[PDB]
């Protein structure tokens, strides 16, 4: 109930109310926060964090960098999925949430009734949500709005799909990550990050793929010893 | 004589190719805080699908595109 | 006035005809419920006997009705509801109805969107069309500007006001939700 500005790098715990300065300037409530009147209730333990837009009118934005495993269907998020079944026109894909999301046979890039896509049960997908809400089952799509799959659609095959923490992704996808840059020097690869803690990787051989998956699932707290150990191993593969 | 086409031909496909209300209490008002649940507005992020020195150059041009 | 019983005869077929809550045996009618009987008379002089348990006598939401309901479940296709007030007389026998996608506005546009018209846990009023056959699924419609949502609670616990045709706002704080506001 004090000094939103003084705890922007401290550990807040649920229950805590924090209030912000001013007639006023519009702001936005992050994911792990909630609004009570003119105050901000905290709903998840976290190292609080703030940001401001390049302008001076936007005000600001607050949130909590909470680590966890379970995912919640959100809108405008790129997500890996696993087709669970097909009902007539729409086929249902798993995401890792409350309930399975739905696709449409004519959402993929360039598909119609006389041109259906090749989706088989068990096939994995890289889509994004267009209706993500607490009251309705989430529908997803594998095509930008303009009408082109800018990297979406079926993933492919001949790769490794594993699962990690969400904060790990939220960190790796940062433009200032060191591990995923250093890896671009030892051996080639191509990988999909899904914001639901689920990752897909491919390389030439398999030993490399395994070493890579281990690195990723450990890179949250790797020691320099283990770091250079697995780096040397990759250099020797 | 004639100068233009016909319609029966010109139809084919290879050719074609409430109310309101004024609340003085809440008329010119606007939300001051809004609930979001996206880590994107929160924080900037690169494009998921990427590649390093050769695998699927299509993803390389996608990287060049979406990451700026 | 006389209260009857599920076994006692009431009249010959020559002195009346079964209307409801009865049955027939050789040359006689026999009640089927514990309740009050009544023999209505047509201009034809042949009476129609019936038996009723006036506790919940009878109700029927007909086509050209105006019935309230509560939005429980929703989907990109339709939204299901429970019947509470048929007109103004409640009915503890809560019937279950449905509202389709296109049958939401008089304009009939496909551009309509449920999640921006309805939400689970708000009261509307609509006009039934189809009674239903197997499950008596009432199909309700809101193809009118004085129809739809009337009361709607906010993000968490506040009741909102119908500002405009597809806008609603809470009075304490400021936030513009989207519904198919009525009137």
């Amino acid at each position: 109930a004090r000094a939103a500005r003084t705890v922007l790098g401290q550990v807040v715990l649920p229950g805590e109310e924090l209030l912000l300065p001013e007639s006023r300037v519009r702001v936005v409530c992050g994911p792990g926060l909630r609004r009570c009147g003119d105050r901000l209730l905290v709903t998840k333990c976290g190292r609080l964090r703030h940001k401001e837009p390049g302008s001076g009118s936007g005000g600001g934005v607050y949130w909590v960098d909470s680590q966890q495993k379970r995912y919640v269907p959100v809108k405008g998020d790129h997500v890996i999925g696993i087709v669970t079944a097909k009902s007539g026109d729409i086929f249902k894909v798993d995401v890792g949430g409350s309930e399975p999301a739905s696709l449409s046979y004519l959402s993929f890039e360039g598909a119609t009734k006389r041109n259906r896509p090749n989706v088989q049960v068990g096939d994995l997908i890289y889509g994004q949500f267009v209706v993500a809400n607490k009251d309705m089952e989430p529908e997803m799509v594998c095509i930008d709005s303009c009408g082109r799959a800018n990297g979406m659609g079926v993933i492919g095959q001949d790769g490794l799909l594993f699962k990690v923490t969400l904060g790990l992704i939220r960190k790796l996808l940062a433009p200032d990550c060191e591990i995923i840059q250093e890896v671009g020097k030892l051996h080639p690869l191509e990988i999909v990050f899904g914001m639901n803690g689920r990752i897909w990787v491919k390389a030439k051989t398999i030993q490399q793929t395994l070493i890579l998956a281990n690195i990723l699932e450990a890179c949250e707290h790797m020691t320099s010893d283990q770091r250079k150990q697995i780096f040397s191993r990759l250099a020797e593969s | 004589r004639k100068t233009r086409l016909s319609k029966n031909l010109l139809r084919m496909k290879f050719m074609q190719r409430h109310w309101y209300l004024d609340l003085p209490e809440l008329k010119e008002k606007e939300s001051f805080i809004i609930e979001e649940q996206s880590f994107l507005l929160c924080e900037d992020l690169l494009y998921g699908r990427m590649s390093f020195r050769g695998f699927n150059p299509e993803v390389e041009k996608l990287m060049l595109q979406m990451n700026a | 006035v006389r209260y009857c019983i599920p076994g006692e005869r009431l009249c010959n077929l020559e002195e009346g005809s079964p209307g409801s809550g009865t049955y027939t045996r050789h040359g006689y009618i026999f009640s089927s419920l514990a309740g009050c009987l009544m023999k209505s008379s047509e201009n034809g002089a042949l009476p129609v006997v019936s038996v009723v348990r006036e506790t919940e006598s009878q109700l029927l939401p007909d086509v050209g009705a105006i019935v309230t309901c509560k939005v429980s479940s929703i989907n990109s296709r339709f939204a299901k509801v429970h019947i509470l007030y048929v007109g103004s007389m409640p009915l503890k026998n809560s019937f279950r109805g449905t509202i389709r996608k296109e049958d939401v506005r008089a304009t009939e546009k496909d551009k309509v969107e449920i999640y921006k018209s309805f939400r689970p846990g708000d009261i509307v009023l609509a006009k039934v069309i189809s009674l239903g056959d197997a499950q008596s699924n009432y199909l309700l419609t809101t193809a009118e500007n004085e129809l739809g949502v009337v009361v709607a609670h906010s993000e968490s616990g506040i009741q909102m006001v119908p500002i405009s045709w597809c806008e609603m706002q809470c009075p304490k704080t400021h936030t513009k939700e989207f519904r198919k506001v009525a009137r």
